[PDB]
């Protein structure tokens, strides 16, 4: 009762397929063999059985292939995520039964081809710790240097792939200054630095209204008493 | 915007309002109520209204070279025909609607005697 | 080099960097500090000519500027529906009271 | 604006008339 | 369609959405929601006491519930200067105080060129 | 997922989250670094005993049920080469696994406090104009069991933000991760959150750190305009009678 | 009250200015 | 020095500048060109004329230097600051400027009776 | 002292309270009614083992240590006859022993709460004069596990009060206790309390049984003082005027 | 190894003496006696240890008499007090070793001779629940029935020592009116109800000069009387 | 041996050890305990002979009291210039009321 | 026994001893001497009298007793209470002191009258 | 004090006058 | 309000007394 | 006490204050508003001011052998001669105002239609 | 020097000091201090509200704040009954009604005196 994995990593880009190898060997007749992938959360997760007495097992995204003469079987992940980024192992083995495991391959998927973009990095200090902040570019050869007279300590940058499908990477380091550190980018052929990111009308006319009848009514005033005086005479 | 493109423009030094249909076409075309009122062409953006001492009511829209935009109904009471009818106005109302209908029945009396 | 109006709530400066003196025109007051005027309210026009010197990027040039102000609150909106509508009928009025002094001589 | 000053521009015109008038009416009583 | 009707007493205004006669609606101005208990939001009036010019003018929304207010039929544009106690005199009451006037002063005076000749 | 950290000659406690009504054995696996996940024993849960695997004398694992339907690993005198992630599984076919426990076993080397502390940074002034965006940063530092969880959360939401980790470097006898996140403009300025899932976290509450951002003479013009508007049309109902008084004598 | 002193100033000198010279008048 | 006069009748703001009568004038505005330009044909200039129609206060008021052909434009010693309520159909006119229409009204009322009087012989 | 109500075939977890340092072997004993206390057995802590009786295979016993010098007794398969009080005792001479902990195996048979129900009653009237004193008197009802604690406290102190209690006396299916407390004369009026231990209390915490207990005249002198002196200033112009009106004819 | 104490219960009464049998039976050399106590709260407390190679153990009030050629040893409590009372157990018995117990002996401690006291009995409901309070009294011979047409539940009395030396009793009883009940007591040959117990110096000077002034009033309004008068005739 | 005359706020009380026996004046009341008698109120001006006996100390000696009170609130102030101003006004105002009775007969 | 005739007139306050008129008497007050110590000049005895000026209602104000030469002051059975608001020119004058000057009033104005009528033969 | 009752002695002396005169009034009317 | 009832009362006896002397005093 | 000498005595059965300058000397020298206004000899220690009911107001202050103490304005409105002006004592000085002038009319008419 | 200036206006008790124009002063009672927030103490003024004669009457001093009390210049004495809505007759209001109400009788029956002559 043997599982053998002699596949210690792979990698396989983005919409591609990977064939996974898994030497079992055993002595029984009529026995079952499981494929589980393991995340970096540490969970157990049940891929496809394949039964040893009927034909190729697939369920969706996964294919076993199955050499029932030689000791050989084999899974398939067509059509590849960025999410089947994990450890996956052979299992073989009626409540009581165990599941021999193998010791495990390891799948990491690389994104797809991409034109190059440029850095454009920037700067973030808390008095005395630094921290190079580094946007998006698309091919992974990075060179995350600052520039200070008196280093304390430098801990290794961290390339992670952005959803856009390219990289950001952060470099910290501690410094005593911390404030005259400016960080420097020698990525695809053309240096960047983080220098040049661093650079009353209608009152008067009613007024105006109101003094003219008043004037037309010290008028129309005068003829009615002029002509009531004509009346009598 | 969400089919939303009428905005007056306000606060400045003048009394006047400016409908500004925030639409990117060419030759926008302005409307009041479901009629063509207006036109407009190029070198100028914002349609003029008047003063908003004349109180501009209506219901304005534009159209680009694209559907037709949804109306913005305009109410503006900067009234200044306004007058107050606290107890001072009603009171010197009734003043100057008896002792000039006294006068003129005292100037009638004495055209009415002569006759 | 122009010669800056800066601007207060209400107070129409006048900028230098070098010693105005002022040519003609409504003087403002003076103020106590050098390189500087006053011209007073937003609404009383003023209007003057006030040469000034250099600075010190652009010295030697004597400079110039008048500035000239018609923020009027003394202005009247003059109608031509309520003017000529009391105009023709005091006409009306002054034919009407040079009827009744020819009615008795 | 210049409405205060305005309005007793005529309340001065008035009061020209009724001194005008008050001193011909003590003239033509008394004597 | 159908605007929204305003109507300013004296120094209170108090407008009327009417398009959906009954059901739940709310108000907005400039994207501050009103309506939920001052202020009042019935359920077609809204009653801004204190109207003051230099708070309340602007971009008025009347929708029912569960519908976007960029989704509604349009919006008003409110630029309303009041008074405590006043009126407007449009042509409706100074083309009546002008008839009453003249019927009560020919009504008047041809009762004392009557009274006088007797 | 958590981790334990009792010392040599211990005894650790070790619960499954995976509940599963009426089953019948209760599995333990054990996996270590760059081994496989090997049997250790099994639960009878109609009889109550365990039956252990052909490598070991009783007396070093018990499997306890607080109550019912929920059970426990005890391991008793924790020796140094004890320590992986254990892994609880019941059958169905396929076989469920119960999310991992990692134990580690230490000679009581800590000798101060091994909680996380925050260090956190702000965003760059020159980021904030030609990027329409703003990031974070949230340094910890100085934890020993590294089973460390840091996630985002908005200021008042359940939403989880898209951060993007580092990996846990070492120190000299202390360990050390970041996270950071990317916001985009019209969410800005609003708070933010780093909560950090960790064992050694004071209270056993997990942490949470929050990231910052005239009238008058107008109304007796016309009072008084329409006053001498209606005196002119009583002289001219006078001007009638009289003219009408006048033109019979003519 | 500075404003509406002006219109009841006007008030009181037309009723005497037409009182003074309806009774100059009587004098015929 | 002289002075540009500047007659702002109703809209109409007519900017004189007598400083070059023997040669051809341009304008400027922000240092930016202004008449003579042939579009937006409001604007338009003469022997010294500049006449702007659709004036406002916010805009078109600031710095208008007259230079003549030929002239670098920092040459000029002399500039003007226009800052213009320009209104619709209003004039400025103080208090002694209606009170001289007062007396003229009362002078052409009362100057007509005495002569109708003396018609009647 | 407490106790533990586990159903039959289930887990019971019996600690206790003993605080020794630097012990070598854990004793356990088991008493029940009428018979004596026998050990069960006894756990060595330098190699943590359990030595077990002449009577039983192992897979029944379990000594828990889950921190440092603290020890469970974990039993296993539990049948009805496993129901008495267990102490864990220590040497040193003579023998410690640690304050018993009751365990009750029952076969389900609750059905409902069995929380205590008080029913608090109050000193009569005529007891209050003739006595100078009054008697409270606080009665419990329907609680199964039996070992129940009923001591009387103060409104603010941390005294106890001379309380008598009466014999647990059984209902059908359930128990009920009560106690009572006799306060002299001018301790009457405040408040007490009938603190009550138990196991099926809510949320652990036992319960807490509050017990209740002219200027007027020399103004209108003055006032019609100053209108007599007003009435004849007046009569005095008029006698002017008269005498001036008859000196005119003599 | 056996231990045999064939004694059930003990009364003795306050400050009298009590001793206490085991039968132990063993085949050592050399082995102690220890003597515990268990209170009601369940709690084991060590009291006294008879080494089997010295004399007679005693520690305060407790002294063990022992019997090397039979098998008897035997505890004295002298002078007694009121919380001795307890269950007493004998046990047989270098840190590996366990003690073998008895059946454990009862010790039930009796108040001393005191004269008759009369009962006092009280009566206090709860609307449904009533009970009938005995205040204090010395011979146990107590009676104490309610009176009630309408019976539901009646639960023994609960008779303990006061801290006066005599004894207090409560006997609850649920019934149906509750109010009109009345316990009532055959203490001692005479019976005890429940229904004996069951019933300026200047305002004088200004009234004055008031008076005064009205006295003047009163003469100058006759003078210009009598004067107008005189002008008339 | 005096007789102690205490003090409520109004009674004015006479207090003794044997048996007060009037002699004679304001009687005031009686009381129901011996050896004690109320006058009553402050302002009412008791005032009379009161003998008493001995007491323990000073006993074969029979003792006496007046009591005498000026606690007056009905005296009045008299002032030398509005009586002597109210009087001779009234002298004159009926020397005139005796003129018009000799004017008529 | 013979009473102590208390004559309060103003302030003075005069009080006769008539129970020794055939001996030289003394006055004490509070078991003090007062009267016959020649200081405080206001106090003073006579044959029978004792007048006390300034007087007040706090001080001076209790047992009075009055006793011959020869006299042991424990001897006299008679004492004084004398409690007084003495005043300042005020008197005690009731309701009935006042109607019978308003009668006489009215009895002497209008018995005036009918006598100047019959001198008027 | 003593103002209550010496204020109507004078209104005692009023009605006195007051019913000599309704008496010596209705003498000199009917008879 | 009985102090002030006396100040009342000489009112209403001046005005009955004097009127009912001056209409008395018509009598010649 | 701080040269704080005056105090005044009062809540006794007449109506009289005491000004009392505890200060101990001999020949206290009293003042008032700077002048020596009195003087004292022994046997008396509390000057009098007077009644409370004929208000005294003033400045007062002593002297011992040391130097002079400082004041005390004494103020004292126990009024007596207040009238009370509520709504019926204004409106029963229009019926003593108003009746007497009348009757006195009715009288002068009389006297002068007699002559 | 100085002295304190007290004016009862009704039933309210004003009175200032003033000695110092412009500082924070503070002011007592039998020292019990009264000012800092019933009763008022201004920069300068003190507002005795409900002022009855037995419990606000006796020695008040005002002075500047950092300054002993005993200190001061000197104390008051204050001992003021007042009532409400009352006046207090001194001789500036008995020689003003005597005068006007000769002045008003004799312009008045002079006046009946030419209207009964004619």
């Amino acid at each position: 009762q043997k599982v053998t994995q002699a596949q210690s990593s792979v990698s396989m880009p983005v919409r591609k397929a990977v064939t996974l190898n898994c030497l079992y060997e055993t002595s029984w007749w009529s026995y079952y063999i499981f494929w589980y992938k393991q995340l970096p959360s540490k969970e157990m997760i049940f891929l496809i059985r394949q039964g040893s007495d009927e034909q190729n097992a697939k369920s969706g995204r996964y294919s076993v292939n199955f050499k029932k003469a030689a000791k050989s079987v084999a899974l398939t992940i067509s059509a590849l995520q960025l999410e089947d980024s994990a450890k996956y192992f052979c299992a073989l083995g009626l409540n009581t039964d165990k599941l021999i495991f193998g010791k495990g391959t390891r799948v990491t998927v690389e994104p797809r081809s991409q034109p190059h973009t440029k850095p454009s990095v920037f700067v973030m200090k808390n008095g005395t710790n630094v921290a190079c902040l580094v946007k998006e570019f698309y091919p992974k050869d990075i060179r995350i240097n600052l520039v200070s007279s008196k280093k304390i300590t430098e801990f290794d940058p961290a390339i992670v792939i952005s959803p856009s499908g390219k990289y950001n990477a952060v470099k910290l380091g501690k410094y005593e200054d911390s404030n005259s550190v400016t960080c420097s980018v020698q990525h695809d052929n053309k240096t960047v630095h983080s220098t040049d990111f661093e650079v009353t009308e209608k009152v008067n006319m009613m007024s105006l209204t109101v003094l003219g009848l008043r004037m037309l009514f010290a008028k129309t005033v005068a003829v009615n008493f002029l002509l009531t005086a004509k009346l009598f005479f | 915007k969400g089919n939303h493109l009428v905005k007056v423009y306000d606060y400045q030094e003048d009394g006047s309002v400016l409908l500004t249909c925030d639409a990117e076409a060419k030759n926008i075309t302005w409307f009041k109520d479901g009629k063509m009122i207006g036109f407009l062409t190029e070198d100028k953006k914002k349609w003029n209204l008047g003063s908003n001492a004349k109180d501009p009511r209506g219901m304005y829209q534009c159209k680009g070279s694209q559907n037709k935009s949804k109306p913005l109904q305009v109410y503006y009471r900067m009234c200044q025909n306004c007058i107050e009818l606290n107890a001072a106005t009603i009171s010197g109302f009734l003043f100057a609607e008896i002792v000039s209908i006294f006068v003129l029945a005292v100037g009638v009396y004495f055209i009415a005697g002569q006759d | 080099f122009k010669i800056p109006i800066e601007e207060l709530e209400d107070r129409v400066f006048v900028n230098c960097n070098t010693s105005i003196t002022w040519v003609e025109g409504t003087v403002g007051t003076l103020l106590s500090d050098i390189t500087r005027l006053d011209l007073g309210k937003r609404i009383l026009d003023p209007r003057g000519i006030y040469r000034c010197n250099g600075t010190d990027i652009y010295k030697d040039k004597e400079s110039t500027v008048q500035v000239h102000y018609r923020m009027c609150q003394s202005c009247v909106e003059l109608d031509p529906a309520t003017v000529a509508g009391i105009i023709v009928t005091d006409v009306i009025a002054t034919l009407l009271l040079a009827l009744g002094v020819f009615c008795f001589a | 604006l210049l409405d205060p000053k305005l309005c007793y521009l005529l309340d001065g015109i008035l009061f020209i008339y009724g001194v005008i008038l008050t001193a011909l009416f003590l003239r033509v009583k008394f004597s | 369609q159908t605007p929204y009707k305003v109507s300013i007493s004296g120094t209170t205004v108090i407008l009327t959405c009417p398009q959906y006669p009954g059901s739940e609606i709310l108000w907005q101005h400039n994207d501050k929601n009103i309506g939920g208990d001052n202020i009042g939001s019935d359920e077609d009036h809204l009653s801004l006491k204190e109207f003051s010019e230099l708070e309340q003018s602007g971009y008025y929304v009347c929708y029912p519930r569960g519908s976007k207010p960029e989704d509604a039929n349009f919006y008003l544009y409110l630029r309303a200067r009041v008074c405590e106690n006043c009126m407007e005199m449009d042509v409706m009451s100074v083309a009546t105080i002008v008839i009453v006037d003249i019927c009560i002063t020919g009504g008047l005076l041809l009762l004392v060129y009557y009274w006088s000749k007797n | 997922t958590k981790s334990v950290t009792r010392p040599t000659r211990s005894s650790a406690e070790i619960t499954c989250d995976l509940t599963v009504i009426n089953a019948f054995y209760i599995h333990w696996y054990l996996h270590q670094e760059g081994k496989a996940p090997q049997r250790l024993l099994y639960y009878d849960v109609s009889n109550s005993k365990d039956v252990l695997e052909s490598g070991l004398s009783p007396g070093k694992y018990y499997t306890h049920t607080p109550r019912r339907w929920s059970w426990i690993l005890i391991l008793r005198n924790l020796i140094e080469n004890d320590s992986g992630v254990y892994y609880c599984a019941t059958w169905d076919y396929k076989k469920l696994f119960g999310s991992g426990t990692t134990l580690v076993v230490t000679d009581k080397q800590l000798d101060a406090d091994v909680s996380p502390k925050p260090t956190i940074f702000l965003p760059s002034i020159a980021e904030t104009k030609l990027q329409k965006a703003g990031t974070y940063l949230c340094l910890l530092e100085k934890f020993f069991p590294d089973v460390i969880k840091i996630h985002w959360q908005e200021k008042k939401s359940n939403t989880i933000l898209g951060s993007q980790e580092g990996n846990t470097m070492k120190t000299n006898d202390t360990y050390m991760k970041f996270s950071w996140l990317t916001v985009p403009e019209k969410s800005l300025d609003k708070e933010h959150r780093c909560i950090v899932r960790h064992e050694n976290n004071k209270n056993g509450v997990d942490q949470e750190i929050i990231f910052p951002p005239t009238l008058l003479l107008q109304l007796t013009n016309t009072s008084a305009y329409y006053m001498y508007l209606l005196l002119l049309l009583k002289s001219v109902v006078y001007f009638a009678i009289i003219t009408c008084c006048l033109l019979r004598r003519t």
